[PDB]
RNA sequence: CGCACGGAGGCGAAGAACCACAGAUUUCCGAAUGAGAAUCUCUAACAAUUGCUUCGCGCAAUGAGGAACCCCGAGAACUGAAACAUCUCAGUAUCGGGAGGAACAGAAAACGCAACGUGAUGUCGUUAGUAACCGCGAGUGAACGCGAUACAGCCCAAAC
RNA sequence: ACUCGUACGGUCACUGAAUCCUGCCCAGUGCAGGUAUCUGAACACCUCGUACAAGAGGACGAAGGACCUGUCAACGGCGGG
RNA sequence: GCUUUACUGCAGGCUGUCGCUGAGGACUCUCACUCCGGGAGGAGGACACCGAUAGCCGGGCA
């Protein structure tokens, strides 16, 4: 498929949202990413 | 029940339409101011997809290039004329008044200036019978005597391609190819071969129409099938 | 047009309008269909003017017959704006009336007489 | 004495007699070739226009609107319906043609508000009405003591809500007594039985 | 120095944090309005429809949103009638259009406890399941008046 | 829509290549045509009625029907004695 | 769901009548209206179309 500049920006965001809750947040909050998406197992929009 | 095939037709969907975009020209009589002064040279002969018959490409003196409904015997190089004082030769177009009686004509106008309506299919022709100051009587290909305005233009000769109907299609494939060039759904499933829900003649444990086939003229669409307002049927008597 | 039954010559109209101007600067005039209509009814109208380019025609239709059953003479003017300018208005006027002329009594009388001859 | 206006009024009491008859036969020919909504410089019926609130002033507009004659243009049922609800032919709409005319006009002039309207005849297949519209934004009207009431925010789209005279008439609000039980203060408040 | 108690660091007596009011900034799509497009792009823009008009987009208006309420239009069926068609469910559900902070209504061509009487309009209580409707079946169903609430009365067209 | 189409067309149906063939029946039903006479609604018209109206009757009479004819490669039928 | 000479209706077709609609039991005309024609202009014409109502047919549909 051919992605437009906008489609590419969204896909990019989706990938970065796929990051982990930084180590420090665990310590600060004294103790989970509910949006962990997998390329295969899951399915994005558009 | 469900709407019958005749009803789906009227919706004008793709399946029922004619491949217009593949059609060449709306062969109409060239418009002339008056005086008749107008002639052209036959530049080529082409096949008309819409009528399964030949059509002449004609280039006029004023530079206009238009396809024409060609009569039989017209060839490249020939000079055709159109107007009140045109020469009484095959291929020329002039009002019924200037056309001598007893002469075969084609592509006759119904109302002067409409561009031609009657006798346009392969090989057919209308016979110009009577003259008058008010009306010119013509015998159309169906055998009907048609009283017309003598100002109605018409072309001399029989339409080219005569005898097309003489050779049988022989096989379905040939019909298929012709049908694909017309605004028609084909093949044809017999009503009597359908389910009651699909057609008035459908149903039964064996194939036969429900009631008699001759249907009243007043019958509504969805029911008007079979022999529409037949004055009689069969061959005997 | 539906209320107009006779054509008034350009020259005759010139005479009529000229008389109207002197009529406003000497005697008295009424401008506008309403005022003109009242004059014909009250009897104070000596000569009434009616424009031919009135749209809608309803506005004036009644004049030609009201003036008749009141013995008041009338004349048709081609343009609404000319009648209004003659009456001394920046705007046009569908109808005007000379209520007691002034130094135009001779002209008006003749004009009235000329119209009778013109049917 | 009689007003010149009274003569236009009297003529229109019988649009089929006299000069008016000839006039209508002539105009209608031009009207039939005109559009749906046609703005016109002057009202065909001055007496009526003025009587309805019209004024030769900036911000006052008039337009002739033609609507088709007859009952409702209804599509027959495409699903189960008891015999009572199977009709098509004899069904008529609840708004009158004059009211349809007013709305079609108001839509043509999004910024103007309908003041009133009146009939100007009909041929065999359509009716014509002239609608008087008002520019609630022109200072010529915002300062007019007689018309500035239409400039109020609550008068916005007054025609679409039936606040027009023809609207109120059609809503069955003419009578203040007997017969207006289900109409006043509103059809909707009375369960839609008016 | 947000939720959020970390690490590094920083800010605050030049009165920070924090709160109230006012103001600045305020990407792209979006009624979406220069034109096109799945939030981007192409080469000056009130696009479109209108009013006024210096007739030039010069000055203006409309569009779309909002929990329901409100007003104007379109308008079912299951169901009930122990079946069912009128009737009923119901002018309900749903659909189209539109306003406001409330809408709508409203100063009698009224009422008609018939009078020597009442006196704009909504609404609440009542009148009353009364009158009236109805395969006179099932069902349906007001008003005048009265007691209250709140009270307010005016402007044109024409005559001149 | 058919249709840039015009009876050698295109619509609506039946039968289902070729070959040899395709009888009899129009009473019923369908379709179509005709029709002296009969029947046939509303408006308008006339009489009665009502100071008006409701209403009753009359006159005229369209398509349709009666009646007549055509038609079965229309629906169908082709027996008892 | 389907059928039909089941009950009751609703579209649709045919037909009369009123409106559009005009001039001089049959007829002429042109000006509305319709169509043809680029147009000039031609054909048609108070009919047709459309709006309204009445009778008939009407499992096409509910
Ligand atoms: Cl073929
Ligand atoms: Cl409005
Ligand atoms: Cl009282
Ligand atoms: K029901
Ligand atoms: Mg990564
Ligand atoms: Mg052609
Ligand atoms: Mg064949
Ligand atoms: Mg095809
Ligand atoms: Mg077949
Ligand atoms: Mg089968
Ligand atoms: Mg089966
Ligand atoms: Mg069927
Ligand atoms: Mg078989
Ligand atoms: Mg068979
Ligand atoms: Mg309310
Ligand atoms: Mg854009
Ligand atoms: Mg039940
Ligand atoms: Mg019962
Ligand atoms: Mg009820
Ligand atoms: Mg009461
Ligand atoms: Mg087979
Ligand atoms: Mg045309
Ligand atoms: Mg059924
Ligand atoms: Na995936
Ligand atoms: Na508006
Ligand atoms: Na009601
Ligand atoms: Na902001
Ligand atoms: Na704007
Ligand atoms: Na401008
Ligand atoms: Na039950
Ligand atoms: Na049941
Ligand atoms: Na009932
Ligand atoms: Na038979
Ligand atoms: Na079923
Ligand atoms: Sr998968
Ligand atoms: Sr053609
Ligand atoms: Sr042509
Ligand atoms: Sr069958
Ligand atoms: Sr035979
Ligand atoms: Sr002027
Ligand atoms: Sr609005
Ligand atoms: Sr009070
Ligand atoms: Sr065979
Ligand atoms: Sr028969």
């Amino acid at each position: 498929g051919k992605k437009s500049k906008a489609t590419k920006k969204r896909l990019a965001k989706l990938d970065n949202q796929n990051s982990r809750v930084p180590a420090w947040v665990m310590l600060k909050t004294d103790r989970r990413n509910h949006k962990r998406r997998h390329w295969r197992r899951n399915d994005t929009d558009e | 029940g469900r709407r019958i095939q005749g009803q789906r037709r009227g919706r004008g969907t793709s399946t029922f339409r004619a491949p217009s975009h593949r059609y060449k020209a709306d062969l109409e009589h060239r418009k002339v101011e008056d005086g008749d002064v107008i002639a052209g040279t036959v530049v080529d002969i082409e096949h008309d997809p819409a009528r399964s018959a030949p059509v002449a490409a004609v280039e006029f003196e004023d530079g206009d290039r238009r396809l024409i409904l060609a009569p039989e015997g017209v060839g490249v190089g020939d000079e055709l004329q159109v107007g009140v004082s045109a020469e009484i030769a095959p291929g020329n177009t002039l009002p019924l008044a200037e056309i001598p009686e007893g002469v075969p004509v084609c592509n006759v106008e119904s109302s002067p200036g409409d561009g031609g309506k009657f006798a346009r299919a392969s090989g057919v022709n209308a016979q110009l019978l009577t003259h008058d100051r008010n009306v010119a009587v013509v015998k159309l290909p169906s055998g009907e005597m048609k009283r017309l305005d003598p100002q109605c233009r018409a072309t001399i000769g029989v339409v080219a391609g005569g005898g097309r109907t003489d050779k049988p299609f022989v096989k379905a494939g040939n019909k298929h190819h012709k049908m694909k060039a017309r605004g028609t759904k084909w093949p044809n499933v017999r009503g009597v071969a359908m389910n009651a829900v699909d057609h008035p003649f459908g149903g039964g444990g064996r194939q036969h129409p429900g009631k008699p086939k001759s249907i009243s003229r007043n019958a509504p669409p969805g029911r008007k099938v079979g022999d529409i307002a037949s004055k009689r049927t069969g061959r005997g008597g | 047009p539906v209320y107009v039954d006779f054509d008034v010559p350009a020259d005759l109209e010139d005479d009529a309008l000229e008389a109207l101007e002197v009529a406003r600067d000497t005697g008295a005039v009424k401008k506008g269909t309403n005022e003109t209509t009242k004059s014909i009814e009250r009897g104070s109208a000596e000569l009434v003017f009616v424009a031919e380019d009135v749209q809608p025609e309803e506005i004036v239709m009644h004049i030609p017959e009201l003036a008749d059953e009141k013995g008041v003479p009338f004349i048709f003017v081609e343009q609404q704006d000319d009648l209004g300018h003659a009456a001394g208005l920046e705007v046009g006027s569908a109808a005007a009336a000379v209520t007691d002329a002034g130094e135009a009594d001779a002209d008006v009388e003749d004009i009235a007489d000329k119209v009778e001859e013109l049917r | 004495a009689r007003s010149a206006y009274s003569y236009i009024r009297d003529a229109w009491k019988n649009p089929g007699d006299g000069q008016l008859a000839e006039l209508q036969w002539q105009r209608q020919q031009e009207w039939r070739n005109e559009g749906a909504v046609e703005r016109i410089e002057r009202p065909t019926r001055l007496d009526k226009a003025r009587s309805q609130g019209y004024k030769a002033k900036q911000g006052v507009i008039v337009a002739r609107v033609s609507v088709r004659k007859g009952s409702a243009r209804k599509r027959r049922h495409k699903a189960g319906r008891r015999s009572k609800r199977q009709g098509v032919t004899r069904i008529t709409r609840r708004k009158d043609i004059q009211r349809v005319a007013e709305e079609r006009a108001s839509r043509t002039f999004p910024n103007l508000r309908v003041l009133n309207s009146y009939s100007v005849g009909q041929d065999g297949r359509q009716k014509w009405h002239e609608v008087i519209l008002i520019d609630p934004n022109h200072p010529a009207i915002q300062n007019d003591d007689d018309l500035s009431w239409i400039c109020a925010d609550d008068q916005a789209d007054r025609v679409f809500r039936g606040l027009t005279g023809a609207g109120r008439r059609n809503r069955g609000l003419s009578g203040k007594g007997k017969g207006s039980e289900k109409t006043r203060p509103s059809l909707r408040s009375n369960g839609g039985k008016g």
